[PDB]
């Protein structure tokens, strides 16, 4: 139940809510009030997916979907059977990764570590909130969200991208997308630097982060070493995500039209808009 | 079909790929164990790796892991339960006795060196050729802890040769000793040095190096895990 | 209250010429100058970077095909500076027609010049593959950079020359422009019955999702424990510290389960690498093996 050196920091402290009351572990896992508060949020909204599933009347998980409510109900309530399921398992959703992340706050403070890790989780909360909250509510009703089902929500993807044509166009995904091509090259690059360096050569001793910093520098010119590749990371991974919920934010929104046809500003700007040749003129 | 074996072979294989990476991460603080340090009866569905051995630079030997765990060590606290899953109540002064956010571990009593076999971490007086190049130089600021009092002055940063960056400021307190305090921790201000984790009474507290020009790993841990317990327990 | 993104007092010392170990000293440059810019969030160096015969050939090549593409762009743009600053996205760099296969009859306007671009690309990236590899050597580490690139590379080969090889057009390829090249994959995906469909593809999209998550995860607890020396991974390695320790345990507290200083890494280098390797399979099976992913699926064989 206990790694090998974990007793030591299983002292009491660092709770936000309720003091000492959930203040203790169940196995690996810290609980505190937010561990109480997922827990709950979390098997309400089985309870009630398992219950959605009844009334579409399947069992299947590459079947069940919860839809939410039709257009037409607006940014108003519907019958559980055709959208207030969803409504709610929304709901129990925001609560059980808010509580989450408090939770996560929690276990920093026992841990006397910073508050990074929540900090970065928000991120993935807001982006899930911009496709479920923010955006239908700009728009004018929660049919506009994505639905909870395996492929349906593909579907949705699908349908709400070429919406707007090639959904490719959209320049705050453009930004998006590299941010998430860039993140997974790190990735790759600082897991197999620090394994090169802890793996060396058959027989060889460890190296040094000096080798890491000299690998790079001898293959690119540069290194961004120890500290920045940690930083880099978290820039990358939290961009990405930031842009994802701005490059949606936006569509249905400021802009509704097909996304190729807005790069028709740069290529009507005055000074070059009237010259002939090329592929525009 | 061609794609439909080739998705099943992958789901054979990525299974298996989890076990190694899982099994992988076995390499510390296995074999699990009960709150009284005997070994768990419930080890997981994972079996311990077969042990690794790395051979470290500079003739310090070798590590071999998965490998007989201990803390070599004293924790300070006593169950406040009856049974599993409680938390454990520090017996004295936590900050002292190195348990809870104020922990460090036994690692080794020597300095980690650089790839040259030289002391990674230096006091900037030391590391030749070495200054500020850009922000505000904290050296002969007054520095200050969470109960607004000054608990005393910079007197040099300590210095990552290797990968060129602050790593410790070295302050001076009312009797003229030194402690190391993590940069990490510290607030560096147009007119002070701002350490929120300690009260200004709590500076002498700070574990202390055996040579004034180096410090050791242990000694790194000791620093850090003083100088972050405080955040818990000054308050 | 600090929070370490960026560095409150950059401290700089005599250049770092790196280790030598086993590496060529007469093929490294002197050092560069240095970005206080850079120097606030990573290294602030610029230097020495390694250039030997089979880096001149990459660098030479990769130059090749980036002029060979630029003057397609300037010619299609009638050679005007307006015009190709203007039109800089909508310019393209198209393979061969179907009619000439897998040939190199095709012309230099219709063909042609998009081979020529794509065997200097080919030169450009396995050299720069095989300098991965050399450079690792040199130094005596493991050859872990070169592996994973080599799933990047798979990827590539894939769009580029595998794929068009065994459906015998080099018209199958993937066309030089910026607009051109986005274009393509969405006409691929319509295609091929909907890339939604494809398994290998919606297990590409975890690995790269999962690779957003995990470094998300793994920058944020490094820099959570980085008070007490965590980013210092190598040395925690070999003596674990009470970073490792913290670390180890947010995790085991949170989801219940975790890893080492040194696992970790092993997780992190295989959530990228499976993103285009299971891509890589994903695109070489589409149009071969399978004409369409929904009809497939309808029967998975
Ligand atoms: C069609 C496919 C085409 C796709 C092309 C893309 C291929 C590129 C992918 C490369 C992956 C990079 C991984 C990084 C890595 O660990 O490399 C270090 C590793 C060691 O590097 P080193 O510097 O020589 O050693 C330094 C240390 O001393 C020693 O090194 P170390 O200790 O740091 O690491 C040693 C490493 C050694 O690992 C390897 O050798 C890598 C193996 C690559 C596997 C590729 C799988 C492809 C997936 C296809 C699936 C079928 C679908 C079709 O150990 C492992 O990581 C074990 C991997 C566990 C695999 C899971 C086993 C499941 C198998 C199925 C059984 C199921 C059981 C029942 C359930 O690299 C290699 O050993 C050679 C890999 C190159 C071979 C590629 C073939 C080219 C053709
Ligand atoms: C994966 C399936 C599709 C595909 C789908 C998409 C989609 C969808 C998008 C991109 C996007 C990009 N793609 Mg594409 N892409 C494919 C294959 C490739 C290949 C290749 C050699 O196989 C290359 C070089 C690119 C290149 C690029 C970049 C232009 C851009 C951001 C990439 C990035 O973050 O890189 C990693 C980060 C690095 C730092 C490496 C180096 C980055 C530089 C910038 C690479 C560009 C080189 C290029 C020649 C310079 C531009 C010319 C100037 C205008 C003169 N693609 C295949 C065919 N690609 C995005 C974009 O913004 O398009 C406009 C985008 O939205
Ligand atoms: C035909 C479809 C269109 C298209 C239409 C769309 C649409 C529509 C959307 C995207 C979105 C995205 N697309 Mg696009 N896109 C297309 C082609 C591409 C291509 C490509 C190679 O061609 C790429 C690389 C991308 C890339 C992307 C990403 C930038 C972005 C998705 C990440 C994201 O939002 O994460 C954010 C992460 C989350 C929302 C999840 C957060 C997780 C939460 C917080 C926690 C859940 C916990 C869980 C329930 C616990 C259970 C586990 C327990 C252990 C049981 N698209 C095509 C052309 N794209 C999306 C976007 O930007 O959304 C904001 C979006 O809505
Ligand atoms: C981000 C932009 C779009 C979107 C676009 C896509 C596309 C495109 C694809 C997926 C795919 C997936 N998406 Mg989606 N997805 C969105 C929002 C979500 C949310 C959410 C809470 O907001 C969740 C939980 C998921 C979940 C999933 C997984 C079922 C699947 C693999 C993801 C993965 O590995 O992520 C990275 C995370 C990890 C590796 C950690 C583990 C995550 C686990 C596996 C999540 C399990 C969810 C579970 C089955 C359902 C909830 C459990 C409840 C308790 C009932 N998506 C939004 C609307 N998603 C892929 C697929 O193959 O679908 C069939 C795919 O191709
Ligand atoms: C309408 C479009 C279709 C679609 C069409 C395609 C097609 C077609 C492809 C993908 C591919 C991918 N898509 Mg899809 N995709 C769609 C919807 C999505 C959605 C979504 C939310 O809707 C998402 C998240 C994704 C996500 C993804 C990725 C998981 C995957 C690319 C991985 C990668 O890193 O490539 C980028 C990596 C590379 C291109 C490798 C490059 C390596 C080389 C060696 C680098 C050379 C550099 C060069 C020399 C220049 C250097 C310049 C300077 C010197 C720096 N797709 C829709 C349904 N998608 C690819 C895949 O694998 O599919 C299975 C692919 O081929
Ligand atoms: C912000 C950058 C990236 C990121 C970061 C990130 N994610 C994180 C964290 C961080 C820093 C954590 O600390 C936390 C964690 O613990 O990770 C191990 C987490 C986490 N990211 C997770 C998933 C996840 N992250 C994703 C994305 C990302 N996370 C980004 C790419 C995705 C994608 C891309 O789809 C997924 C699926 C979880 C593994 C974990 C958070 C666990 C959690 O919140 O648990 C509490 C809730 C439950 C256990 C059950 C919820 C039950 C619901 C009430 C009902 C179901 C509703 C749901 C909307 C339906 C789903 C239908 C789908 C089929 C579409
Ligand atoms: C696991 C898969 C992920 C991955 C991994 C990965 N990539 C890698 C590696 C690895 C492990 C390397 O080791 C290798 C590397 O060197 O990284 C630093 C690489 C690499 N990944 C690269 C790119 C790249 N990777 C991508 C993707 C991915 N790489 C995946 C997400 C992508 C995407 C998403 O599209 C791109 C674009 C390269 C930077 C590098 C390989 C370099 C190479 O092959 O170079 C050949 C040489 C040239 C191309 C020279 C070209 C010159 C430029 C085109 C012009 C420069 C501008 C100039 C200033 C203008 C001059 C004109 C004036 C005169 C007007
Ligand atoms: C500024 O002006 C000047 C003239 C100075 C310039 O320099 C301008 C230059 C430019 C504007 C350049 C811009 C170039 C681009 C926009 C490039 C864009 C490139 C992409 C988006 C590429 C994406 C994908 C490419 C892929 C997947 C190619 C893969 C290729 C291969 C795997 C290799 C295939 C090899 C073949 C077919 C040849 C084989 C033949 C043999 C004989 C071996
Ligand atoms: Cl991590
Ligand atoms: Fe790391």
């Amino acid at each position: 139940a206990l790694l090998s050196f974990e007793r030591k920091y299983r002292v009491p402290g660092g709770t936000l809510v309720g003091g000492n009351l959930f203040d203790f572990w169940v196995g690996p896992f810290y609980v505190g009030f937010f561990g109480v508060a997922t827990f709950f949020f979390a098997a309400l909204g089985i309870i009630l997916i398992a219950w959605s599933a009844v009334l579409q009347g399947t069992w299947n998980p590459q079947l069940i979907s919860v839809y939410p409510p039709a257009l037409e109900y607006g940014l108003g309530g519907a019958p559980l059977a055709k959208g207030g399921l969803w409504q709610i398992i929304t709901i129990c959703a925001t609560g059980a990764f808010v509580s989450w992340a408090l939770r996560e706050v929690e276990i920093c403070r026992k841990l006397g570590i910073g508050y990074h890790i929540p900090f970065a989780f928000a991120f993935a909360i807001l982006a899930y909130l911009t496709l479920v909250l923010f955006r239908p509510v700009m728009m004018g009703a929660w049919g506009y969200a994505f639905p909870y089902g395996i492929w349906t929500h593909l579907d949705w993807v699908s349908n709400t991208g070429y919406t707007y044509g090639n959904f490719h166009y959209n320049p705050a995904h453009m930004i998006a997308i590299s941010f998430f091509f860039t993140n997974a090259l790190a990735l790759a690059l600082h897991g197999a630097l620090v394994l090169s360096a802890a793996n060396p050569e058959k027989g060889k001793e460890m190296r040094t982060p000096d080798h890491e910093d000299t690998f790079f520098r001898d293959l690119v010119g540069y290194s961004i070493g120890t500290l920045g590749i940690h930083r880099l990371g978290l820039l990358l991974s939290l961009s990405a995500v930031f842009f994802s919920a701005l490059c949606m934010i936006i569509t249905g929104t400021i802009w509704f039209d097909q996304w190729v046809d807005w790069w028709q500003w740069w290529v009507k700007l005055p000074w070059w808009a009237n010259i002939p040749g090329g592929i525009n003129g | 079909d061609l794609a439909s074996l080739a998705i099943y072979s992958f789901w054979i294989f990525l299974a298996g790929l989890i076990y190694y990476l899982q099994t992988e991460n076995m390499r510390e603080g296995y074999p699990l164990e009960n709150e009284d340090g005997t070994p768990a009866a419930n080890q997981g569905p994972f079996p311990l790796p077969k042990p690794k051995t790395f051979i470290l630079p500079h003739g310090r030997g070798t590590l071999t892991v998965p490998g007989p765990e201990s803390e070599d060590r004293p924790i300070a606290l006593a169950r406040t339960a009856v049974s599993e899953g409680f938390p454990h109540a520090p017996t004295g002064d936590p900050m002292k006795d190195g348990v809870g956010p104020a922990s460090w571990v036994a690692r080794r009593d020597l300095p980690e060196l650089d790839g040259h076999g030289h002391n990674k971490i230096k006091p900037m007086k030391a590391a030749a050729g070495f200054h500020v190049s850009a922000g505000k130089n904290p050296i002969g600021l007054p520095v200050r802890g969470c109960d607004l009092e000054i608990a005393g002055k910079v007197v040099d940063i300590w210095v990552d040769i290797p990968e060129q960056m602050a790593r410790f400021l070295e302050v001076e307190l009312k009797d003229g000793s030194t402690r190391l305090l993590p940069m990490q921790m510290v607030k560096v201000q147009s007119n002070r040095v701002h350490v929120n984790a300690l009260s200004s009474d709590l500076f002498a507290g700070i574990p202390t190096i055996k040579s004034p020009t180096e410090v050791t790993l242990l000694e790194e841990d000791k620093i850090c895990g003083y100088v972050a317990g405080g955040l818990m327990y000054a308050a | 209250e600090y929070q370490n993104i960026f560095s409150q007092v950059q401290v700089r010392g005599p250049a770092d010429l790196g280790m030598t170990e086993d590496v060529n000293l007469a093929n490294r440059s002197g050092v560069g100058p240095f970005s206080t810019l850079l120097g606030w969030f990573g290294n602030a160096q610029l230097g020495p970077i390694y250039l030997g015969s089979l880096g001149v050939l990459s660098l030479f090549s990769g130059l090749m095909w980036f002029f060979t593409i630029g003057i397609w762009f300037w010619y299609q743009a009638g050679w005007n500076p307006a015009v190709f600053l203007r039109d800089l996205f909508f310019f393209s760099l198209e393979p061969p027609a179907p009619e000439y296969g897998l040939s190199f009859a095709a012309p230099l306007k219709e063909g042609g010049l998009w081979l020529i671009a794509s065997f200097f690309m080919f030169v450009a990236v396995w050299s720069w593959w095989g300098r991965t590899y050399l450079r690792a050597q040199a130094l005596g580490m493991g050859k872990h950079t070169a592996w994973a690139f080599l799933s990047a590379i798979w990827l590539w080969m894939v769009l580029g020359f595998i794929r068009p090889i065994l459906m015998g057009s080099w018209s199958e390829a993937v066309p030089y422009g910026i607009f051109s090249h986005l274009d393509w994959t969405n006409n691929f995906s319509l295609v091929h019955g909907n890339l939604f469909y494809n398994p290998f593809h919606g297990l590409s999209i975890a690995f790269l999702y999962g690779s957003a998550l995990l470094f998300a995860m793994h920058g944020a607890t490094i820099l959570a424990v980085s008070r007490f020396g965590g980013e210092r991974e190598l040395e925690q390695i070999a003596d674990r510290g009470t970073a490792a320790e913290r670390w180890a345990l947010f995790w085991r507290w949170t989801m219940g389960f975790n890893a080492t200083m040194e696992g970790i890494h092993r997780w992190a280098i295989w959530m990228a690498v499976l993103v285009t390797l299971t891509g890589g399979i994903g695109i070489l099976l589409s149009g071969t093996v399978v004409d369409n992913w929904y009809v497939w699926g309808q029967n998975h064989g």
